[PDB]
């Protein structure tokens, strides 16, 4: 039962590591896309 | 405390209120070969010129508006707010691009801005304010091409065509180009005089000289026509109805025709296509001053700036947060 | 008339030159294919 | 002089037909209404529902700091 334990707790916490760097790439892109977009509403703004 | 508007352009520099519709200062510009600021102690001194001796004020109490080239690169303009604030200490700021303000002074927001200035050529395809970095198409074409065409040309007549010497030298192969050059095969032509008398029969040369920015490196239809090619698919027939052209360097006669034949035989026939007729050499000049005054003067203008408080709560950063 | 001239007046210099500009070269927004926006 | 003429009645047909009304021209255009020019109201929130067989609602915020 403890080995049972010890590699579902790995496979569950090296998956969550996955999860928190997966998220975090995906947090940078959104946050390069979201400057990229606030840019271009600010300039559409004056524009406008 | 009447705004003050600034253009730091390539080969004469433009400066005057917000409110006011000229330029009032417009004197030759140097620290800017390449577009933006290659020397910072040359472009500072330049600008505390401007302020005390053209139009003698002090920096720390009008709100500053500069404006720089579309493609300039970053550095530049992060330590353009760091000089400005550090040493002339005003009270706002904001930057723009020269390409943006040509397209707010037609009031036309989408647009295709051709413009040119020293060594440089280019074509930019704004949409909504937006200037589409990945679309803008620079050559060295530029004024500076065609005036040493004219240049050559005068050698070539053996005429006598320290610095002062150079600036005058300069200054009348572009006095030349705005009375003569035209866009046997041009029939008897004028009889421009130079200062001390000197002139000729200037034939065919004023045809053939204009005749390199199209053929001699990539022409300006050439340019203009890739420039569209390489922005969104859909947007492009926006572009081509609201195509407007801006500076000084674009004043020849019949420029403007030619570039419109020769966009609407390139041009799907179908397509919108149409210039912006802002031909005249005032027109030119004041294009993008004038976008800078337009921008400077509305009332929202109060809250794009970048407040001295702005820089003084974080620095560089602010210029690309704030500015497009 | 005395209305638009007493309000043509006060009208600051940017102003001035846009009312020349819009004088000369105008607009036109729609261009007959404004139905391409509904598809 | 037939492509001076085309010149400059091209240019003819343009001031002539901006000084019309949108009305009295024999050649009738279609649908000009000249709808509202919107002018300002700040930033500003945005409701919008629309038909996609199903409906959907899309709110729209004028600028970040809202």
């Amino acid at each position: 039962q403890e080995r049972r334990w010890k590699v579902a707790a790995a496979k569950k916490l090296v998956r969550t590591v996955v999860r928190h760097h997966e998220e975090k790439q995906l947090r940078e892109e959104r946050g390069k896309k979201e400057e990229q977009s606030r840019l271009r509403r600010i300039a559409a703004s004056t524009a406008r | 405390v009447g705004a003050l508007v600034f253009d730091i352009g390539s080969y004469t520099v433009r400066a005057g209120y917000a409110g006011e519709d000229c330029p009032k200062v417009d004197f030759p510009t140097s620290p800017l070969k390449n577009g933006m600021v290659e020397d910072w102690d040359s472009f500072q001194a330049i600008l505390d010129h401007t302020y005390k001796m053209h139009v003698k004020s002090e920096a720390s109490l009008h709100p500053v508006l500069m404006s720089e080239a579309p493609w300039n690169t970053r550095a530049k303009r992060e330590k353009l707010t760091e000089l400005m604030f550090e040493h002339y200490n005003i009270p706002a700021f904001f930057l723009c691009k020269t390409a943006v303000l040509t397209a707010f002074a037609n009031g036309r927001s989408t647009g295709l801005i051709l413009d040119s200035g020293a060594t440089h050529t280019t074509a930019i395809p704004v949409h909504d304010g937006y200037v589409l970095q990945q679309g803008i198409v620079k050559s060295p074409l530029a004024g500076d091409f065609i005036t040493m065409q004219c240049r050559e040309l005068f050698q070539e007549m053996n005429i006598e065509l320290r610095s002062w010497h150079n600036y005058m030298c300069n200054c009348v192969i572009q006095d030349f180009q705005a009375s003569v050059l035209q866009v046997a095969a041009q029939m008897p032509t004028v009889h421009y005089e130079f200062p001390n008398g000197y002139n000729c029969d200037f034939g065919a040369e004023r045809l053939k000289i204009p005749e390199g920015l199209f053929d001699p490196m990539l022409g300006v239809s050439h340019v203009v026509t890739t420039s569209v090619g390489m922005c969104d698919i859909d947007i492009r027939p926006g572009l081509y109805g609201s195509v407007i052209v801006a500076g000084g360097n674009t004043l020849i006669q019949s420029f403007t025709d030619r570039l419109n034949r020769e966009l609407s035989q390139k041009t799907p026939p179908s397509m919108r296509l149409k210039l912006i007729a802002n031909n005249t050499t005032v027109e030119r000049r004041f294009s993008s001053w004038i976008g800078g005054s337009i921008l400077a003067s509305l009332g929202t203008f109060q809250q794009m700036w970048i407040s001295k408080q702005e820089y003084e709560e974080g620095g560089k950063q602010c210029v690309e947060r704030k500015c497009p | 008339l005395e209305e638009l001239a007493d309000f043509m007046e006060q009208l600051t210099p940017i102003e001035k030159y846009a009312l020349n500009y819009l004088e000369l070269f105008h607009t036109s927004i729609e261009q007959e294919k404004e139905r391409n926006s509904e598809d | 002089t037939q492509e001076e003429l085309l010149r400059e009645a091209k240019i003819t047909e343009e001031l002539n037909l901006r000084s019309l009304e949108t009305y009295e021209r024999l050649e009738a255009d279609k649908k000009k209404q000249v709808h509202k020019k919107r002018k300002c109201p700040g930033p500003i929130i945005t409701y919008h529902s629309v038909t996609v067989r199903c409906s959907r609602t899309f709110i729209t915020f004028s600028d970040d700091a809202t």
